[PDB]
């Protein structure tokens, strides 16, 4: 039911009225996107627009044909006009493909994001490629991970979050294509 | 008391949950790599509750090891 | 609240995420975030932001005719009133750390 | 006397495969209420895939009512 | 009795069709409880997806309660 | 007694049909614990639906149990 | 005329090869109703899958009453 | 003895609806595991639709074994 | 023409094995309409397993008629 | 004797309702897996649950063997 | 020739089970749809397990098919 | 005859176990060879049931 069309352009009618004149209106994060997802297009045949992002930098923003996103539920493929998905991604391998060639961010978790107009969005908060990554370093803090029991369950909250990342690092690699 | 995934019935935030998958990958990196790691993991931070306009002391966060993964 | 020394060595994600898990004690329906945007090095607009909380006010406000969020298929864990949880709890962190980003560069 | 009785038999055994089309139809329109709670914006299109697969289906259920009319009744 | 006693054996096969309506009105009576704990709001809307199927699920339980009565009672 | 031996292989022929009741209440009560674990805080309503489902779902079982008195006691 | 008799037996115990047809159509004309909530946009082209899946699932049920009309009628 | 004779074939054919409860009170056990995986805060809540749904669905498993005394020594 | 008369009741419990090969066709069409909704842009590639997985379900759906075949035609 | 042949047929078809409790507890004893592969922490409350539920559904079971152990040997 | 008679009751009987394997062959390739529209680049990878999960089952369709020609032609 | 319907069933569940081998292998491909390893043990573990179901078809047929 929507009897309260809340809005950019909605906000200025109030803004007119209590706050003065003297200020021009307040800006909108809404106001600096050139993507949106309600508005179709941005296919145009068997490509679509691939947005990888962590807080730190923006790793792509290409157009890709496949994107393999490691889901909670399991590893799944995104082809051009995928079914519009939240998926929230466990710690695995974040595959882009434009073609014959693949880059392979292991990703430690974060959001991904399927629109209705064919973009895409995967949200990480920290995405290392694999040659970035040494196995002499993963399972050695492995053994510090599943050896060590704290009945706390906010350590071992962290602590099964250590096991999953650790181990889903190890076999990114170890199952080298 | 709470229900859903297993951070959060623990009483950890999704951001705590997310930012402790996050450092923990930024451990095992290249040495390289890993000089840009504790850079973006430093925590740098003070805060003040100001229950009527006079804070208190201050809680003065000086970490430079990430988001505290023990209990909070 | 008050927080102050974010800019002393650098702003960092996981500072934005306690600056924000602070603002999960108090429950809003609404988190307004009042930064300068950085436009150029002459021009700084001022930018308001809001965050509204999943099971409060973002449930209520997607609905056209059923929901604008249903056309999405939830791939997670546990139902959708956890994802959006987890979601605008990151959406509260992802633009704490960019407006205390681009107020320092403003 | 036992070629009118052996229809009798043949009917009772021929409409068992109308067992299938009660368990097919309690799918199908449980997938309505999934489908529906799902997205309730295209709520009653659904019920118009519905009742073309209701009818479809019925196709089945009106082939083995027509067998248990038939061996009696011809 | 050949004749009468051919229509005790064979209206009891006739009946389990219902097996096979009751194993789909379970499907269909349970999808709303998914359905009513994913949305809440439109909850009593989809009682009426599932009354809708208890009707049309049940009209081939009464197709064979036409069987049962049309060999015991013709 | 011909008649009468008919009576019981026929209405125990009949039972099978109970089966199916069983296995939809089976999936039906299997939801409502499947409801409730994702939706708790309406644990209270989904009782309801499952009740009102088992009644109706039974209603298959009332017409199977409908049968074996129609044709042992009748 | 025993041979008579076992084709009304023959023909009725042949025909629940409609119940598992029956309960195959349900489960994909379930899908449909699933599939279309997911993406509505493609809602169209998921019925030429339907259709084309329907009419290659009956297929079987073409080659199950052709053995009816093969014992009985020939 | 004919009475007596199928008795028996019919008292052991009425007992097949105890598959249908097995098959029911199976997935609704398996129902409880995978509810209790989900928030284990309210799993002893969650077991008391559980034995509820069980009590409920032994009402068949009752209902189809009084048929089998009703049979032998009724 | 005891034997001649066990080739209808041969027959008729023999194409029962078309049964579960149409509800296999379901959830193998069902998948195609599911898988299909998902990635729409490789919809042809789905369709070239469904009709790969048509030429093989019922590779042993012509096994069961033609055991069909050999009990009345031999 | 036609009463003591027809006893081992009607323990054969009585013991068919084993069908149902090895497809049960085959759900039951998957959603075991499934559900420690979601919560591994409380996996042993799981099997807690599991042979709760096992106990609860090998005695239909049990009932079902009771009925072989006393048409054979009343 | 009553055992010729029971050569082919019983020949029928036996082909009751490429029902279930042509429901297993169903359910496997529709997972292998549901599987490649999850992730179709590994989607070669996947028929050489369909296809292993093919012969791998359908050596039970040809089991049952020893039993046939063991009855017919033995 | 009437032995052998239970072919049906272990047929049946054997396209579950393999059918969830390819669901699980589209799942984590990574281990993919690993779940081989637990469906031909679940294949072999099967079987079982599909020669103790032939077992009285030989038993009946021949003794």
């Amino acid at each position: 039911e929507a009897a309260a069309p809340a809005g950019p352009k909605e906000f200025t009618e109030v803004w007119n009225k209590k706050a003065p004149s003297t200020l021009i209106v307040p800006e909108f994060p809404s106001n600096y996107t050139a993507v949106k997802a309600v508005g179709e297009g941005q296919v145009h045949g068997d490509a679509f627009p691939v947005n990888f992002y962590t807080p730190h930098s923006i790793l792509s923003q290409a157009q890709k044909d496949t994107v393999v996103l490691p889901g909670v539920d399991g590893y799944f493929g995104v082809k051009a006009s995928h079914v519009p998905t939240i998926a929230q991604l466990k710690p695995g391998v974040v595959e882009l493909h434009s073609g014959a060639e693949s880059e392979k961010f292991f990703v430690s978790g974060g959001f991904a994001f399927v629109h209705p107009n064919g973009v895409t969005d995967i949200c990480v908060l920290e995405a290392a490629t694999l040659d970035q990554v040494d196995p002499a370093a993963v399972k050695s803090a492995l053994a510090a991970a599943s050896a060590a029991q704290p009945t706390d369950e906010f350590e071992q909250a962290a602590n099964r979050a250590a096991i999953e990342l650790y181990s889903a690092l190890e076999s990114a690699v170890e199952a080298k294509a | 008391a709470p229900s859903g995934p297993f951070y959060r019935v623990a009483g950890m935030s999704y951001l705590r949950y997310s930012n402790i998958c996050a450092d923990l990958l930024r451990n095992v990196l290249k040495e390289p790599f890993k000089a840009k790691a504790q850079a973006r993991q430093a925590i740098h931070f003070r805060q003040a509750p100001y229950v009527d306009g006079k804070a208190g002391a201050s809680k003065v966060y000086e970490l430079e090891n990430g988001i505290p993964k023990t209990a909070n | 609240l008050a927080i102050a020394d974010t800019y002393k060595v650098r702003v960092t994600f996981g500072q934005a995420s306690l600056i924000v898990e602070e603002l999960i004690k108090h429950n809003p329906q609404s988190y307004q975030i009042l930064f300068n945007k950085f436009r150029s090095a002459i021009s700084f607009k001022p930018t308001v932001a809001t965050i509204l909380s999943p099971d409060l006010l973002e449930k209520q406000l997607e609905d056209v005719t059923g929901n604008s969020l249903d056309a999405y298929d939830i791939e997670a864990s546990h139902e959708r009133s956890d994802v959006l949880r987890d979601l605008t709890e990151f959406h509260l962190g992802v633009t704490l750390y960019n407006a205390m980003l681009e107020n320092n560069c403003s | 006397s036992v070629l009118a009785a052996s229809k009798m038999v043949g009917a009772g055994c021929a409409t068992i495969a109308l067992a299938g089309v009660g368990a097919g139809l309690g799918v199908m329109f449980g997938s309505l209420i999934n489908g529906a709670a799902r997205n309730p914006n295209i709520a009653k299109q659904l019920v118009g895939y519905a009742l073309l697969g209701f009818a479809l289906t019925e196709s089945i259920a009106l082939f083995s009512l027509l067998v248990v009319f038939l061996i009696l009744f011809a």
